[PDB]
């Protein structure tokens, strides 16, 4: 356990403090008199800096106990050779660095085929966690993959991919035929809602946000990231304007790099 | 074993490195051979048959973008023609 | 299907029953929705146990057959003839002539059914309806719904359904609303007057 | 502020008196430096912001007149604009401490007349300036002044 | 930052932008063609904003929309302005549809040598601050491109590095 | 009754209204009145009638509608520099025309430092106009310059009269762009600068007397009127930040490695919290550089030792190693290559009583005496 | 070699003046280039000659390369 571990080094920190604070209010007192020019701008600040000391080794004290109260509670020489491993992590994180994924890219200009099924195993990398959403992949027209997705008991999503790549993606809610009457899954249609056709263009404009010229499964995962956070609506008021409706609109706009409901007015 | 693959990796970057420093600096005394003149008259201050082959073959680019741009017209006709099939081929 | 809030607010001494009703369809027109229709929701009961043979002109093809407290069958027309042929186990049991007449109202797919209560021909109250279209879980949208009602009705703003007591994370359904019009109606039949 | 009152009522006591600083010394000195450790081994410059960024169709200079170096000063102004025609060139007045304070502006109504264009640059001028708020700053008289003769020349043309 | 995609309709027009916009059209293509040249005109503004968010030319000034000075006929003019880090050179210029591109670049005193000195301007301090202009014509003048013809002129009012 | 009402989404309460008027003469063309209002608990408040100076535009209208939403953004800024009464230029065009500004005037200088330093800071500035910039038109940019700069950096910053630092600051979406509480923190900040230029000055006089082998062991290398670095070492293999911590009321000194020429890290850090405890007492630079010029070579193999060993530290030149938990070792640094060496595990004071767990070490000056 | 704070420190300034020094040779080179577009007419107008030549090389290397790939769909197309 280390929550007692942590929480220890204030209250070790604090009794050296209070040491060194009466060592302080010891010496100061004891330095005698300091008058810099006018007495007034000395005796005056005698009884300050005399409050200041005390009242410091005093909240010092008072500090000490409700950090107090939080808290709870071959013989060496193979010992030497366990920690190195378990400083070895740290040594990972020697050559880590901060400059991370920004770059100073220029113009790229001078002066391909992949199987279905590594986009299969694209797709079972991310499914394996986020039990409440569901991922159906099929291909009935060709070798793209289109998949139906479902979110709990909210939202019913077709996802179009072409050439390995991001081809569309259409949301609907949990109450509709989203197949067609023959039963293959819908192309062209609209979602026949206000709210849903107001957010399928923040989509179309999301997938042209997220630009990866060679890394598209980094681009998919943070799509689905994205859309992981609209299973939150209707339920989270904005974080501007306080109420939801903004002209009978809820917020459900999700900023880039910053995931957090707004609207079109509220940014 | 995965190990190897990487260090090799940066072993052949790395001669790459070298090679293109080598190179930068041999350029970049073939750019330093030839400078007497001097910068601040580079600032702009408001106060020979090699241009007829330029002026000659400018419109024959041009004249060949368009010629390309017929038939690529053609093919848009063509991939109009060919979208409607799909279409309602069911 | 979309998450429902029915209650009823009094004539609250201002004139009449539908002045009242007058004043919440002008401040919605201030606020500025369009109509849809009109909607009215009609009981009837039948005994040998309290048989609950009531229709809704919403959905006319849905007959709602319910007991006093148990299961409701949202049946077809058949059924209807087959109610007939009894007549020995299931007496008439007339005069239950308790509806609610009004009309609806949309605003940004908001939908409000707005009306009176009456006792057949005689109008002794007002039923207040709001609802939305997509709220397809329940219980999980009921602060738009408070939002929406403490924005017009000013006074005898309602909260907490009954229904909304019935949790469950599935699909809200229309039991559950045509449930919260049966408790209406047995709200309004005691006080008759 | 809990169990301090000895060290609180002991410097009260030993207050008012001249052996204060060996009072204490005598009864506190070796307490601490043998345990814990032995010891250690023209123009103002509101003017001069205020010009700064005045404008260049300005070229206001001082007067030639009048006296100097004291706390009133007068400024004549230069209007050097092709767009407008000539006019009187207006002399202002700012007493000492410029910033809090309302200044003045000369009066001449004879430099004004031979031309009801110029009576009606007055009229402006006397329209604009009385509705000017308290304690403005010069920017203000002199954009007031600039935009009159266009207003003037509108109404001429 | 340009990304135009048509949802081709019937009768009904969407538009897609990278900022978040919907645009609805009728059935005239002159609707269409002169918005795609307002827009062409926010591309050439824009064209210099994120130029010098690169090399570091400092913006000051900024607005989606300006109307100082004349109207435009076709849309709306917009104006940017932003200084170089290397002292006494800043770039002030407003775009419009139809009238783009008038360059006054900004200089400071005592550099020309003819801006006059008044009897109250007598401390040097306050002169070395840009305040004069000089206007720079965009005709006559090297660069085959629209950000190439200012690239090598902010390149070239630059203090001596040899 | 032919008018709209447009509401800035930035700036909300006031409204524009475009009444559309006919001409009787010509059936077939119009006119317009062009007014601004506000709206409060909602009150028309003002009005202003706009002057005179294929059909299908109005430019006129969007003429107006972009001064709308440059100009009166410039309201609130105006609004409360008076109202804190701060001495300023009004509305004006910043060179050519298509530009707006607001120039400050003067600023009230200082509280709590001696008052020369109000003046030279006075002397610093020469302008302090305002801009702004940014999506959304929400970024101010604040180019506070300074000339006579008291020293420059051994980088490329040794040039003529100015600094020039742009200072920028945002608000929230509510409480818009202008808001006192952004220029509550602007304040903030400048008392930071002025509180360090303050300090600038007070070792700017203690730059010329110094025993200047900190010369040679420490350069200065970073200033930036925020902070300061150091780069010591007789090889500069460490570095020391100086910076100012508002909330802190503190300085938070990093002890840095720097420079190819080291070990495994810094390793000033097991007096880290003590070297920071005696600068709380001290505004003084050459106490921090002499303590370094001291204990860099004992401290240099304090580090190094296995672990048997720790570092356990007393006060400042008071460092305390401990063999086990049975065996100690006393350490104090001293100027001139000095280090007094205790027994440790002995009693200084009693020799009728010592140590519990301390069992005494003797012998232990012998084994420093065959060094001797 | 042979507390995050200096590696945080470290790998910063290096940088910006690394690309400080890297900034400035491109305005070396804008100085160059520019010395070399100004002064003489003739290697702007060679460089000219030399990007069209190289674009007229890849327009005629993609032309007929297009008119072979043309007889490729040729038999692809008869197979019925
Ligand atoms: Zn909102």
């Amino acid at each position: 356990v280390s929550v007692n571990l942590e929480a220890f080094s204030q209250a070790i920190s604090a009794i050296q403090a209070l040491r060194s604070s009466v060592s302080r209010v010891f010496d100061c007192l004891k330095d005698g008199m300091r008058n810099k020019e006018t007495l007034e701008g000395r005796e005056k600040a005698f009884i300050a800096h005399f409050q200041d000391n005390l009242h410091s080794v005093n909240r010092d004290l008072n500090e000490l106990e409700r950090l107090s109260n939080l808290v709870g509670k071959l013989y060496s020489q193979l010992l030497q050779a366990y920690k190195w491993s378990n400083k070895l992590q740290y040594h990972a994180g020697l050559a880590s660095g901060l400059l991370n994924q920004q770059s100073l890219k220029r113009s790229a200009n001078q002066m391909l085929v992949l199987p279905p099924q590594y986009v299969d195993d694209v797709i079972s990398r991310i499914d394996r966690m986020f039990p409440e959403m569901s991922i159906h992949l099929s291909r009935p027209n060709g070798t793209s993959a289109m998949l139906l997705v479902t979110l709990g008991k909210v939202l019913k999503v077709i996802v179009v991919m072409r050439s390995l790549f991001i081809d569309r993606t259409i949301v609907k809610g949990y109450n509709e035929n989203v197949y067609t009457e023959d039963g293959k899954l819908d192309i062209w249609s609209k979602s026949n809602y206000q709210v849903f056709q107001k957010v399928t263009d923040h989509a179309t404009t999301a997938l042209l946000h997220y630009q990866l010229p060679q890394m598209p499964d980094v681009v998919v995962r943070s799509f689905m990231t994205w859309l992981r956070s609209y299973i939150k609506l209707f339920q989270a008021p904005c974080q501007r304007c306080g109420k939801f409706l903004q002209d009978g609109l809820p917020p459900t706009w999700r900023d880039f790099r910053t995931l957090e409901a707004f609207h079109d007015t509220c940014r | 074993g995965t190990y190897q693959d990487r260090l090799t990796k940066l072993q052949d970057n790395l001669r790459q490195l070298s090679v293109l420093f080598r190179k930068l600096r041999l350029v970049y005394d073939k750019c330093n051979e030839n400078d007497p003149i001097p910068v601040e008259q580079l600032i702009p201050y408001v106060e020979s048959e090699e241009r007829r082959e330029i002026a000659e073959v400018n419109k024959k680019l041009k004249q060949k973008n368009q010629q390309l741009k017929q038939i690529m017209d053609q093919l848009r006709n063509l991939i109009w023609d060919i979208n409607a099939m799909l279409a309602m081929r069911n | 299907m979309g998450v429902t809030c029915v209650s009823q607010m009094p004539v609250a001494e201002g004139k009449s029953v539908q002045q009242t009703v007058e004043l919440l369809t002008r401040k919605l027109e201030m606020l500025g929705a369009e109509k849809q229709g009109t909607f009215c929701v009609d009981c009837e009961t039948y005994h040998t146990k309290l048989m609950y043979v009531m229709h809704n002109s919403e959905y006319p093809l849905s007959c709602f057959a319910l007991f006093e407290n148990g299961p409701c069958l949202i049946a077809d027309t058949n059924f209807d003839v087959l109610m007939v042929k009894l007549k020995g186990f299931f007496q008439s049991a007339k005069a239950s002539k308790i509806e609610t007449r009004g009309t609806r109202y949309q605003y940004c797919d908001f939908l409000v059914k707005v009306g009176t209560v009456t006792m057949g021909p005689s109008a002794r109250g007002i039923s207040v309806e709001v609802e939305y279209g997509p709220c397809v879980v329940a219980s999980d949208c009921w602060s738009l719904l408070l939002e929406f009602l403490q924005s017009f009705l000013g006074s005898h703003t309602p909260g907490a359904p009954a229904v909304f007591g019935n949790r469950h994370d599935a699909v809200y359904g229309p039991a559950d609303t045509m449930v919260q019009y049966m408790e209406l109606f047995n709200k309004i039949r005691k006080q008759q007057q | 502020q809990y169990l301090c009152q000895p060290l609180l009522d002991a410097v009260l006591a030993n207050i008012r008196s001249p052996v204060f600083n060996h009072s204490l010394y005598r009864t506190f000195v070796p307490a601490m430096t043998a345990i814990h450790g032995p010891p250690i081994t023209s123009i103002p410059s509101v003017l001069q912001g205020e010009v700064a960024r005045l404008d260049p169709k300005f070229l206001v200079n001082l007067d030639p007149s009048h006296c100097s170096n004291n706390g009133t000063v007068h400024l004549i102004c230069k209007l050097d604009d092709k767009d407008l025609p000539s006019v009187p060139p207006l002399e202002l007045s700012v007493p000492a401490d410029y910033p809090a304070q309302s200044p003045l502006w000369i009066d001449r109504q004879w430099q004004y007349d031979a031309n009801p264009f110029l009576q009606s640059v007055h009229r402006c001028m006397t329209s604009r300036l009385l509705q000017l708020p308290d304690k403005h700053s010069v920017t203000a008289l002199l954009n007031t002044w600039a935009q009159s003769v266009h207003q003037a020349c509108l109404s001429a043309a | 930052s340009i990304q135009l995609q048509l949802n081709i309709g019937v009768e009904q027009i969407r538009v897609v932008h990278r900022d978040g916009r919907v645009i609805t059209l009728s059935y005239q293509e002159q609707e269409l063609q002169d918005f795609l040249l307002s827009q062409m005109s926010q591309h050439q503004v824009h064209a210099v904003q994120q130029l010098a968010k690169v090399m570091g030319w400092q913006v000051l000034s900024f607005s989606n929309h300006v109307g100082l000075g004349p109207i435009e006929s076709i849309g709306n003019a917009s104006a940017i302005t932003v200084a170089s880090p290397s002292g006494d050179y800043a770039i002030s210029v407003r775009n419009g549809p139809e009238s783009g591109s008038k360059i006054m670049v900004q200089f400071p005193r005592n550099q020309c040598k003819d801006l006059p000195k008044s009897d109250v301007l007598q401390d040097n301090k306050w002169s070395h601050l840009r305040g004069p202009f000089k206007e720079v014509q965009w005709n006559k003048m090297e660069g085959r491109n629209f950000v190439y013809k200012m690239e090598l002129l902010m390149s070239a009012l630059s203090p001596c590095l040899l | 009754k032919n008018k709209l009402f447009i509401k800035l989404t930035r700036l909300p309460q006031y409204y524009i209204v475009v009444e559309m008027l006919e001409v009787p003469n010509k059936p077939t063309q119009l006119s317009y009145k062009y007014y601004f209002m506000s709206v409060n608990p909602a009150m028309a408040l003002l009005l202003q009638q706009f002057k005179e100076n294929m059909c299908a535009f109005n430019k006129v209208l969007a003429h107006f509608v972009a001064m709308c939403d440059t100009n009166m953004p410039f309201v609130g800024l105006r609004l409360e520099l008076s109202n804190l009464e701060i001495p300023h230029q009004g509305v004006q065009v910043e060179g050519d025309g298509f530009s707006h500004a607001i120039r400050l005037l003067k600023i009230p200088p200082c509280k709590g430092i001696t008052e020369e330093t109000q003046k030279a800071l006075d002397r610093s500035l020469l302008d302090c106009t305002f801009r702004l910039q940014g999506r959304n038109n929400r970024t101010w940019v604040a180019e506070l310059v300074f000339a006579n700069c008291p020293l420059n950096g051994t980088s490329t910053r040794e040039q003529g009269p100015s600094r020039h630092v742009y200072l920028t600051y945002e608000n929230l979406l509510s409480e818009p762009v202008g808001g006192r509480k952004v220029v509550e923190m602007f304040l903030n900040d400048w008392n930071s600068i002025a509180r360090l230029y303050e300090c600038v000055l007070e070792f700017a006089r203690s730059l010329p007397d110094i025993p200047a082998h900190l010369n040679i062991f420490s350069e200065v290398r970073v200033y930036n009127y925020r902070k300061l670095i150091l780069c010591y070492g007789t090889t500069k293999g460490s570095s020391i930040s100086i910076q100012w911590n508002s909330i802190h009321q503190k300085f938070h000194i990093s002890l840095g490695t720097v420079g190819p020429n080291s070990g495994c890290s810094n390793c000033h850090n097991t007096i880290l919290h003590q070297l920071q405890e005696m600068f709380n007492k001290t505004p003084n630079v050459v106490q921090l550089l002499q303590v370094l010029f001291d204990t860099q070579a004992p401290l240099n193999a304090i580090n190094k030792l296995p672990t048997c060993f720790s570092i356990l530290p007393q006060s400042s030149t008071h460092i305390r190693l401990a063999f086990r938990n049975m065996y100690c070792i006393d350490i104090y640094c001293r100027s001139r290559g000095v280090v007094a060496i205790r027994d440790g595990a002995y009693s200084l004071f009693d020799n009728s009583k010592l140590v519990e767990g301390f069992y005494p070490a003797p012998g232990l000056k012998t084994f420093l005496n065959m060094f001797v | 070699s042979q507390d995050q704070e200096e590696i945080r420190t470290g790998v910063d300034q290096c940088i910006q003046k690394f690309l400080d020094i890297a900034r400035q040779t491109e305005c070396f080179f804008l100085q160059k280039r520019l010395q070399l577009s100004v002064q003489k007419p003739e290697q702007v107008i060679k460089e000219d000659v030399s990007e069209l030549r190289n674009e007229l090389q890849r327009k005629d290397a993609l032309v007929q390369k297009h008119l072979t790939k043309l007889r490729h769909w040729q038999q692809v197309l008869e197979d019925i």
